């Protein structure tokens, strides 16, 4: 398996990609990880002032 | 394989005196065998053996049996057949699937018509008698006259509110 | 402004118009019916029903937007301008002949 | 593994470079890349029913043959039989020749002359398909005339023209 | 090529865009749900064809619990639009030994 | 060497039309599909009409026919070309670029693997609906 | 197997006179074997590069420098048979240039106008 | 022309042949009353003769005959109208003509109107195409036919017994249940 | 124009006309066999029942 | 026949004549106002003084050195206008009556009267069974209310 | 018979019937073409099923 090789297996390094992963990802690893912009930490979450 | 001489003999007191049946040339070529005569024997008396198109015309239906039939509140919903798949292989491969216990090992599955069928245990069988009985105490409340009510009732209500 | 909605009814059989007028729908719970009235249509033919002639309509539309459609080439990209951007020297070699210079 | 993190995300050229597929070769032994593109087909519907703007022709106007381009093939042909003029300009010959496009066939060609020029009195034809006469100009560029297919005609008669000195 | 594009699964919303497909389809990875048809549609033609009180009962939204697939938190919430696996994870665990006892059923 | 192979090379590298053709259903004909779960009128031995049967018709896809009506039974037969018609027919090699860019990646709608661009208004309206409200 | 008749790959009689390229109009009911698919462009690329080596010896369609350009070929219009010859059988793709009837105006008319 | 009407003797089974007469319009439609006046007449002078027969090789009997005679009432309905005709098969399924093929006539198209019960037309797949296939319509209103086919006659005696045919059941295949064939077809001036 | 369009519009009015009931007639061949054999089902229903 | 092989030669080419330009080439404008027959009969003219000017191109261009270069090479550009003009109009033609063929095909496609086999379609209403109830109301309302108050109670 | 998982099994039991299991599955949820093809036979099955009572 590429990935459990650690094969880096990119289409802007050797045209290649792997099979097993998704071909459209709504939003990247990082943004993923960053959570206070996901979860109530400080962030307001309803902006609307009535 | 029986030989040509006793085999002409044969042919001629049996099928002749017996079926009264004609063998071509190559028919009788291939009939060497008792398993290839008596086979062709069966397949020309079935052949021979009246056909469902002639047994419906010489006893068709009638028009009070088609009346109650139709006046009958449940008809059924064919083409039903036309839904299971149809694969395409080779012969050969689909006898001997079907000979062995393939027929039902991957996804398989032969398809018999059938008039009457078991019911004990069906669940299929038990949700549409179900459905059957309450269906049938819907008529009756129609010829009640109870859901004329019911629906009135609704109808004021609905304005009223 | 609240204007007047115009709901369709179908019903399945040609009692359709009786039995709503036969029904004592006066008003609803928040509106009122100010008219009920069978919709003219035109007789559809028995075409619009047939299989046959209903899967050969499909059939040429499929061919119609096909044809429309496939082969998908976009309208523009700057790649057009890059590879049709040649070089004074390359269209002189290209399109010269001796009619300018006789001429 | 390697230091990937400090490359740009860009796409390498690949090694080798692939050739152009125009082809740049203009000599006898040119041959016709049998490969279709997109752009053939697209260029085609454009000029038939003038995709995308105009809507498609029915399937039944398309395959019949009053659809635009086979009616004008049919009632205003566009074929170009040329004449070898040193051939018959002052030498009496049994069999002219001329040049035609390599579409026309020998019995395309018999007919076109018999109901056009009325040259009814053809007894065959021999047909040789011949690669565009290739030249160079003053530049040097490589320019190609269109191929063409000289067929030799043999009449009953012998025809002759008069050129006055 | 597509001769005919299917529209989105679940558009029977007037104003409101029809749900992520994940979610009543089959198919996820993506968040947000969208209809050419409603967004094409003018906001004063929508407005017109919906009312207050079913514009109210077309924005009510089951949060953080999915309307079309009961007992799960929708996709459209979660970190990733893949839906939760946490209720749907696989029968054994990686490192757990098989040890099921022979189980009885009504 | 020879000129056959210098011409071969590059009319090789050619590229050739290409079209996204779905995968058939010789086991499953929604085309035969079209008769199943209807009533037979006998006066005429003949498809009884049934308008609810064509409310309930779901429309299977097809590049010969734009649209194919099946009974909603047999409906989860067809799941994987339901994928095939959403999807955007081409390799996503060839449209990739939207995901990458940021704009199109907010302008684009990814569903199904589909890449049909999402409604946008123009500057015109945009400048419009902003002065109305003022802001 | 293959949509167009054998004696287009194995000729009709034992000299291989069929074997070859074959261009089919559009409109025409028989079918011919060029092809410009994926998989169909190898041999027809042979046949135009090579030709085809019959077991008599003798190459059919290509034995010469000059490679045919099967795509300007004269459309096909029926096949062989040992009798005859060629028995034509699309005779609609035979094209014959019937010119208009005669008439005054048309005689009147020249190729060019003359300039007011 | 001279001959200005059409009978044909048609049974259902095994009954007696019933007799049908035509009324037919030549002014109106010219072409196809002249291919409906042929039809009915079926006349063959070429008889069989061993000697020529076999020099020729040609099967004229083979080739199919342009007779309505032995024709079959492939389609028919219970109040709409019906159909019959079909020379070269007794399935509806083709038409052949006199003329050679699917003759045309759009003044006679345009011109026919459908407003009278118990006429005659021809059947065809398309306004353009026509062929030896006649159907006989009883139903007083055929509006939506105005426009589509030709009305080149009209019956004048055989009413019950187009009545009766349309009465016949159908069985499940389509066609009647009884062969409604035709036994002879014969003009009248 | 109106005597050379009429024609031209009865000709291209003829071609697609055939084509649709050709067109028309593969489908038939397609769908009878389908039909004939719903109805065979129902006959063969009615004399089981 | 002699005259027919001097109709791919200019007379004045034998004559030795100088070949003198024809002026001006066919338009539109007047193609438009030529009938279907005259646009053949143009056609084919411009066709046979297109041969003879290929013929004619093609020695001179053989026998380039010695003769030189063929005289009044404008007439091959005014043929080729001339022809692109009439294949314009016929074009122009054929797509009017194209566009007017296949409304009257959708006119024609939308009642239905084709049909396989042979023979006239049943009556539009004979299949049809289904009534359309049109309700006027005050105030809206939702698709399920009205099912469930106009739903037929015996069904 | 048909390959399957303990899981599936658990799942069918709970269901209470192959029948009801396959038919709950919806055919994005079941990736088997072999669950498409029984579950085609057991649709025209219950079909039939149906026919025969009325």
């Amino acid at each position: 398996t590429p990935m459990m090789l650690n094969i880096q297996n990119m289409m802007w390094w050797n045209g290649k990609r792997n099979l097993y992963r998704a071909t459209y990802r709504e939003k990247t690893w990082y943004e993923i990880s960053r959570t206070g912009a996901f979860t109530k930490g400080r962030r307001p979450v309803m902006r609307q002032k009535y | 394989l029986e030989e040509e001489t006793i085999r002409e003999r044969v042919i001629y007191q049996v099928v002749e005196g017996v079926f009264r049946l004609s063998p071509t040339s190559a028919d009788r070529r291939e009939l060497r065998s008792v398993a290839n005569i008596i086979d062709y024997v069966l397949t020309h008396v079935r052949a021979a053996r009246p056909t469902d198109r002639e047994r419906r015309q010489e006893r068709p239906i009638t028009s009070a049996a088609l009346a109650v039939m139709q006046k009958c509140p449940i008809q059924p919903q064919l083409g039903f057949v036309h839904a299971l798949p149809h694969d395409t292989r080779d012969a050969l491969l689909q006898e001997w699937e079907r000979m062995h216990h393939l027929d039902w090992q991957f996804g398989k599955a032969v398809y018999t018509p059938r008039s009457k069928e078991n019911v004990r245990g069906n669940l299929t069988w038990l949700r549409e008698d179900r459905h059957y009985d309450q269906r049938m105490k819907f008529m009756q409340e129609v010829e009640s006259g109870e859901a004329r009510a019911k629906h009135m009732k609704l109808i004021a209500e609905a304005a009223g509110n | 402004i609240e204007g007047p909605w115009e709901a369709y009814i179908t019903y399945d059989r040609e009692d359709g118009l009786s039995y709503a007028q036969s029904l004592g729908i006066t008003t609803i719970g928040v509106a009122t019916v100010l008219g009920l009235t069978e919709h003219v249509r035109e007789p559809q033919p028995y075409a619009v029903v047939d299989p046959v002639y209903c899967e050969a309509l499909r059939r040429e539309r499929a061919r119609e937007e096909t044809l429309m459609k496939w082969p998908h080439v976009p309208e523009w990209k700057y790649e057009y301008s890059t590879y049709t951007r040649k070089h004074l020297a390359d269209i002189v070699q290209y399109n010269y002949t001796n009619v300018v210079d006789y001429v | 593994g390697w230091r990937t993190w400090e490359y740009q995300h860009t796409r390498p050229d690949p090694r080798p470079f692939p050739d152009p597929p125009v082809n740049d070769y203009f000599g006898r032994s040119r041959i016709w890349n049998p490969i279709a593109c997109k752009l053939g087909y697209v260029r085609k519907k454009a000029d038939e029913w003038g995709w995308p703007n105009k809507p498609p022709p029915p399937t039944g106007l398309r395959y019949s043959q009053e659809f635009f381009p086979f009616f004008f093939e049919r009632y205003f042909p566009d074929a170009e039989v040329r004449l070898l003029l040193d051939s018959v300009l002052n030498n009496e010959t049994k069999r002219p020749v001329f040049q035609i496009p390599c579409s026309m066939s020998k019995v395309e060609l018999v007919n076109y002359l018999k109901n056009i020029y009325g040259i009814d009195n053809v007894v065959r034809v021999e047909v040789r398909n011949r690669r565009g006469r290739r030249y160079k100009n003053e530049v040097g560029e490589i320019k190609m005339m269109d191929d063409y297919k000289v067929a030799v005609v043999e009449l009953d008669t012998p025809v002759s023209v008069e050129l006055k000195q | 090529v597509a001769p005919w594009v299917p529209p989105p699964r679940h558009d029977i919303k007037v104003t409101m865009p029809p749900p992520p497909g994940g979610e009543v389809g089959g198919r996820f990875g993506v968040s947000q749900g969208y209809s050419d048809r409603l967004a094409r549609t003018p906001y004063w033609k929508r407005m017109a064809l919906s009312t207050y009180k079913l514009r109210m009962m077309e924005n009510a939204t089951r949060y953080p619990m999915s309307e079309h697939r009961p007992g799960e938190y929708d996709i459209r919430y979660l970190p990733t639009p893949y839906p939760c696996t946490i209720r749907n994870r696989p029968l054994l665990e990686v490192g757990e030994p098989r040890q099921i006892p022979s189980i009885r059923i009504p | 060497q020879g000129m056959f192979s210098h011409q071969l090379k590059r009319l090789l590298q050619k590229k050739s039309i290409h079209r996204y053709n779905w995968d058939p259903l010789p086991m499953y004909d929604p085309r035969k599909l079209v008769h199943a779960s209807r009533h037979m009128d006998v006066e005429t031995w003949r498809e009884v009409p049934d308008p609810h049967w064509d409310e309930r018709s779901y429309l299977v896809p097809d590049q010969m026919f734009y649209n194919i009506p099946v009974p909603p039974e047999y409906k989860d037969a067809y799941w994987w070309r339901e994928l095939q018609a959403r999807r955007v027919q081409c390799p996503v090699e060839w449209v990739s670029h939207r995901m990458y860019n940021k704009g199109d990646r907010q302008r684009y709608d990814f569903q199904d693997l589909a890449f049909r661009k999402k409604f946008e208004f123009s500057y015109e309206e945009v400048v419009k609906n902003a002065k109305d409200m003022r802001s | 197997k293959n949509s167009w008749p054998e004696w287009m790959d194995n000729g009709a009689d034992g000299t291989g006179y069929g074997i070859g390229l074959h261009r089919t109009h559009p409109l025409s009911r028989l079918r011919g074997n060029l092809k410009r698919s994926p998989s169909h462009v190898p041999r027809v690329l042979g046949m135009m590069i090579q030709g085809v080596w019959h077991k008599s010896g003798v190459k059919l369609y290509f034995r010469g420098g000059k490679p045919p350009n099967p795509s300007v070929h004269p459309y096909l219009t029926g096949e062989p048979c040992p009798l005859y010859g060629w028995k034509v059988t699309d005779e609609s793709v035979i094209r014959q240039f019937n010119m208009p009837s005669i008439d005054g105006t048309n005689f009147r008319y020249k190729p060019y106008v003359a300039l007011q | 022309r001279i001959s200005e009407r059409a009978f044909m003797d048609i049974a259902i089974g095994t009954k007696a042949p019933r007799r049908i007469v035509f009324k037919l319009f030549p002014r109106k439609c010219p072409s196809a009353v002249k291919n409906f006046i042929e039809l009915c007449s079926g006349n063959v002078s070429t008889d069989t003769y061993e000697s020529g027969n076999r020099d020729k090789l040609i099967s004229e009997s083979a080739l199919p005959q342009l007779t309505y005679k032995n024709s079959t009432f492939h389609r028919v309905e219970k109040g709409y109208l019906i159909q019959g005709g079909d020379i070269v098969t007794g399935r509806g399924t083709e038409q052949l003509s006199i003329y050679g093929g699917t003759f045309s006539a759009p003044e006679e198209v345009r011109a026919s109107v459908f407003d009278k019960p118990g006429l005659v037309g021809t059947a065809s797949s398309s306004p353009n195409a026509h062929g030896s296939q006649f159907f006989i319509l009883t139903a007083k209103e055929a509006n939506h036919l105005n426009g589509t086919c030709i009305c080149f006659g009209q019956v004048a005696d055989g009413l019950d017994v187009v009545q009766e045919i349309e009465q016949v059941p159908i069985d499940p295949s389509g066609f009647p249940s009884l062969k409604v064939s035709i036994v002879d077809c014969g003009v009248l001036e | 124009r109106e005597a050379e369009q009429a024609v031209l519009v009865d000709k291209r009015l003829e071609a697609m006309e055939e084509h649709f009931v050709q067109s028309l007639k593969q489908s038939y061949e397609f769908h009878e066999p389908l039909r004939r054999k719903n109805a065979e089902d129902m006959r063969q229903f009615q004399t089981d029942v | 026949s002699a005259a027919a092989f001097y109709e791919f030669v200019d007379n004045n080419f034998l004559n030795n004549k100088r070949p003198p330009v024809p002026g001006g080439s066919w338009t539109v404008e007047v193609l438009r106002n030529k009938s279907l027959a005259d646009l053949q009969h143009i056609w084919f003219l411009l066709l046979k003084e297109r041969n003879m000017l290929k013929s004619m191109k093609e020695h001179y261009l053989r026998h380039q050195e010695e003769l030189g270069a063929m005289p009044a090479p404008s007439r091959l550009k005014m043929i080729d206008e001339s022809m692109r003009n009439i294949k314009r109009v016929v074009k122009e033609r054929d797509e009017e009556a194209t566009a007017r063929a296949v409304e009257i095909f959708k006119e024609r496609l939308k009642r239905g009267i084709y049909r396989y086999p042979p023979g006239p379609p049943p009556p539009p209403g004979a299949h049809d069974k289904t009534s359309v109830v049109k309700v006027e109301l005050s105030c809206y309302v939702e698709e399920e209310r009205l099912r469930e108050l106009f739903g037929r109670y015996d069904v | 018979q048909v390959p399957m998982v303990e899981a599936a099994m658990f799942e069918v039991e709970k269901d209470g019937g192959f029948d009801n299991f396959i038919l709950k599955r919806s055919g994005p949820e079941l990736r088997s073409t072999y669950g498409e093809r029984i579950r085609r036979h057991i649709l025209v099955r219950q079909k039939e099923i149906q026919k025969n009572f009325v």
